[PDB]
């Protein structure tokens, strides 16, 4: 219930800091990180025997209401 | 597939005297009505198994046609031979 005891993160308990300053009047921030993980298959056996990692495809989107300036 | 490979290997290897004195292969293309006498082409029996479809074999065959199977061998045809070919 209270901030000092809740177990979960919420929109009201987080601040988004860019270059040392807090972002004002954002609406959502969402981040996708995909490793391009792929399994290694084989003749004679139908199932893959390990996964391996290709490219660190890492992204964050910021959506914000336009401050009158700044 | 292994039986096929072993038949083709045995047919190919025994032909080391220029040409087998017996038959060529016989190819019963039953699906559309047609019949041929055929010999292994110089492409041969190419066998492969890629990553895609791991548990399925694939085979590639190429063949050259000697003649229709309706017709008997050229040299074996019984000529007229009337009179006497072996005069005394």
């Amino acid at each position: 219930a209270s901030e000092a005891k809740q177990t979960v993160h919420t929109g009201n308990t987080v601040l988004l800091m860019i270059k040392g300053k807090p972002v004002g009047r954002a609406q959502s921030a969402s981040g996708q990180r995909e490793y391009g993980t792929t399994g290694v298959y084989e003749i004679g056996s139908i199932m893959p025997q390990e996964h391996v990692y290709l490219r660190y495809e890492g992204t964050i989107t910021v959506e914000r209401l336009r401050m009158k300036k700044e | 597939m292994e039986e096929l490979q072993s038949r083709v290997s045995e047919y190919a290897m025994q032909g080391g005297s220029g040409n087998v004195s017996g038959s060529y292969l016989q190819f019963f293309n039953f699906t559309d009505d047609s019949y041929y006498k055929v010999h292994l082409a110089p492409q041969g029996l190419k066998i492969t198994r890629s990553k895609d479809e791991p548990l399925l074999f694939r085979y590639e065959i190429t063949l050259v046609v000697i003649g229709s199977l309706t017709e008997a061998d050229r040299s074996a045809v019984t000529t007229e031979e009337f009179g006497n070919v072996k005069p005394n």
